[PDB]
């Protein structure tokens, strides 16, 4: 039960990429050799890395982002699959933490 | 009613930062399509470093980037040359350019300062290769023909009708032999890919233009 002190100065803000007006969010599989929209329905969580997670907006052009990992959780203590994209430096900001990747949460 | 995004998710607030200004939301809002995919703290650090002088208070829409007049869009193409110009169409329909120079891009967005007013201009691509998917599916496109019969069932049009009535096969030729430049353009303004290792996203865009090769 430690803490440090630091003394910052924000000559350099972070420099990091970010998603500011995601819409609603899409996803894809290559479940059947072919690239069906999965909308819904993750029931089980699907190991390889054939996903890829299409966010599309409004104020801007959507944006792709291969999938990193699936994994089950409960938002509102329900069945829900987490899922997360990868980038070099995507982060997300929101509830006043920083998350180093995108993360988007399933409800059905 | 929605399903666990476009609220949570939404987030797209410019009020009670760090350093936030109520007087500055229009200017953060405007210097927003200057520099895209950036977080909030440097979009409103930039904002507040905007000079008061600067036309940028007036509402502004999305720039373009002209090298010369040329209007390039490929950047990845075009990142290592200057583009020197860069429009800026703002909702008042007066137009202005800026002196740009390329100067410290990241492995994906590449960042252009304008010397006057020491802002940054970053354009809507992340310089991602689309080498890969034009060479698979190049030679797909070279084998179509203005006059088979996989065009004629494109179109919702029988096998007696003609095609006189288009007015399109020297063009459709032209568009044939230059479909690499426009196929790449293409590729890099249409949406973003953010792929390094994989190729998944790259074989579901070859997928989709070549499921409809003939339409395009």
């Amino acid at each position: 039960d430690e803490k440090k002190d630091d003394i910052k100065e924000e000559k350099q803000v972070d420099k990091k990429l970010e998603l500011r007006n995601i819409s609603n969010v899409e996803l894809y599989t290559l479940e059947n050799n072919k690239y069906r929209h999965v909308s819904s329905l993750s029931s089980v969580p699907t190991n390889p890395e054939a996903y890829f997670m299409k966010v599309k907006s409004e104020n801007f052009k959507d944006v792709m982002l291969p999938v990193k990992s699936i994994e089950s959780a409960r938002k509102d203590n329900q069945d829900v699959y987490k899922i997360v994209g990868q980038a070099n430096d995507l982060i997300q900001h929101e509830n006043n933490i920083t998350l180093e990747n995108y993360t988007y949460y399933l409800p059905k | 009613i929605e399903d666990f995004n476009f609220s949570s998710r939404y987030e797209t607030d410019y009020k009670n930062l760090k350093d936030a200004d109520v007087s500055r939301l229009r200017v953060y809002k405007n210097i927003e399509k200057l520099l895209p995919f950036y977080n909030r703290e440097t979009i409103v650090k930039y904002g507040n470093l905007v000079d008061a002088n600067n036309t940028l208070y007036t509402k502004d829409l999305v720039s373009v980037v002209p090298m010369k007049d040329k209007e390039v869009i490929s950047d990845i193409n075009k990142n290592k040359t200057s583009i020197n110009k860069l429009l800026l169409h703002y909702s008042d329909n007066t137009s202005q350019t800026l002196d740009i120079k390329y100067l410290q891009d990241f492995s994906k967005v590449a960042e252009y300062e304008i010397a006057n007013t020491k802002l940054i201009y970053t354009p809507n691509t992340l310089l991602h290769s689309y080498n890969n998917i034009v060479k698979a599916v190049l030679n797909d496109l070279k084998s179509v023909q203005y006059d088979s019969d996989a065009v004629r069932k494109v179109l919702d049009i029988s096998s007696n009708i003609k095609l006189t009535e288009l007015y399109l096969d020297e063009q459709f030729t032209k568009t044939k032999a230059n479909i690499e430049d426009s196929l790449s353009k293409l590729l890099s303004a249409d949406a973003v890919i953010a792929e390094n290792s994989n190729s998944i996203i790259d074989n579901y865009v070859i997928e989709k233009i070549k499921n409809n090769k003939e339409a395009l």
